[PDB]
């Protein structure tokens, strides 16, 4: 089997600069016959199939852009983008197309940095389909920050919650950057009705004080 | 367009075996020579196997051998992927793929995602988020549901611009989703916002129109 390697395994660039990737091959991946180096580039955004970018280490297919360009040859190549672009985050796999099996290096993740910016945080009451059904659920979303670390508290009655809280990150947007998060908690039809204040806390870098958001159950 | 379709999650018991489907779109698969490559949760990508519809001779990765086998219905232009005596590890989001000369692209499926595991399948109960009594931002919630994948969108597609959905979170061996939507509050509730959501798995799709409270 020839083994593919790649490094980096992430890298932080800055929308603007240029980067470059590397991709070693334990074996020879050109040939001599047609003096073609069959090495494979492909990009994965989160969420989405892989898109091939380049073949035979250097031609790009159908649509794929210019900023992205393959050189070498043998058993050591790059990639590199100039002037990266947000919607340039992902994760670059090269892979071997000389012989089989045909293996895939590793990867290179490729995060931005970016602006501070602040979370715009909502919250929503459960909801009537849902009482109903007798359980009850408070959401709190928390978007487009930078950084990604966020302190998220939720108080009832002024008292802290931990217990039936579940957090979650979207990964960095592909437009600005940014990162969003959603806070959601579930009560019992019961416990919920016990109460009338809640309280969505965020902490953030951005402020010196915590966002606040709340809501009166009655209203 | 010329596309590549596949299948459609699947929960399947440890022990048992799946036949995933690949077909092309517009396009004939004579054509073209067909990948199948797995990709496991937060792991990376692995190639399986190739197949040439021209003579029927595929050619493996060794490690799937043992457990996978490719075939083809030129006549209804679908290739097969039938994995078997299924495990953990073979629970993954598997592609299909296959280079086509005259666009010059390498066309790539949607992955159909394999679940291995014993537990039954339940579908989601979805639920509205309206505001709370310039801007104004909406939510759905997909609550309960196994095993994922979901498929959430706006509008059925329309409003895209500011939506945010939430990687799913387990907790009960059930998954929760949520997604918001930032929309100009002219437009609400002057024009309706709607949650669609699919779940595949178990063969549901829940419309949620999102109303005032």
């Amino acid at each position: 089997d020839i083994v593919m390697t790649q490094s980096p395994s992430s890298l932080t660039v800055t929308t603007g600069e240029k980067v470059t990737m590397t991709c070693k091959s334990s074996q020879s991946l050109l040939n001599s016959r047609t003096q073609k180096n069959y090495l494979t580039w492909y990009q994965q955004k989160p969420g989405q199939s892989p898109k091939l970018l380049i073949y035979w280490a250097s031609t790009r297919e159908s649509g794929v852009p210019d900023r992205f360009t393959g050189s070498g040859s043998g058993t050591d190549f790059t990639l590199s983008i100039s002037g990266v672009q947000a919607e340039d985050l992902a994760v670059y796999y090269c892979q071997n197309n000389y012989n089989y099996p045909l293996t895939f290096g590793a990867g290179t993740k490729l995060e931005l940095k970016r602006a501070d910016a602040a979370p715009t945080v909502s919250i929503f009451p459960p909801s009537s389909e849902q009482l109903t059904s007798g359980g009850a659920s408070v959401v709190c979303f928390l978007n487009n920050f930078y950084p990604k670390d966020i302190n998220v508290k939720w108080k009832i009655d002024g008292s802290e919650r931990q217990n039936g809280v579940l957090n979650s990150w979207t990964d960095q947007d592909s437009k600005d950057s940014t990162y969003s998060m959603s806070s959601t908690l579930t009560l019992t039809k019961d416990e919920y009705e016990r109460h009338n204040s809640y309280t969505c806390e965020a902490t953030h870098k951005t402020s010196t004080s915590p966002i606040v958001k709340s809501f009166n159950r009655n209203e | 367009e010329v596309q590549l379709q596949q299948s459609g999650a699947e929960l399947v018991r440890p022990g048992a075996s799946v036949k995933l489907s690949c077909t092309t779109s517009g396009f004939n698969i004579k054509d073209i020579y067909i990948h199948w490559v797995k990709q496991r949760p937060e792991q990376g990508l692995e190639w399986i196997g190739r197949l040439d519809p021209a003579n029927g001779y595929t050619k493996y990765d060794p490690k799937f051998q043992g457990k996978a086998t490719i075939t083809v219905d030129t006549s209804s232009n679908t290739a097969y992927l039938h994995l078997s005596s299924l495990t953990s590890e073979d629970t993954a989001v598997y592609y299909c793929d296959g280079y086509y000369s005259y666009y010059d692209m390498d066309y790539w499926g949607p992955g159909t995602s394999v679940t291995v595991s014993s537990a039954k399948t339940t579908a989601p109960s979805v639920y509205p988020l309206a505001p709370v009594c310039s801007s104004v931002t909406l939510g759905c919630l997909v609550k309960g549901y196994f095993p994922e994948p979901v498929t959430l969108t706006w509008n059925s597609g329309s409003l895209s611009s500011g939506v945010h959905t939430f990687p799913a979170v387990l907790q009960s061996d059930l998954y929760t989703l949520s997604s918001s939507v930032t929309v100009t509050s002219s437009t609400w509730p002057s024009q309706s916002i709607t949650c669609n959501v699919a779940h595949p798995a178990s063969s549901t799709k829940v419309d949620k129109k999102i109303e005032p409270r």
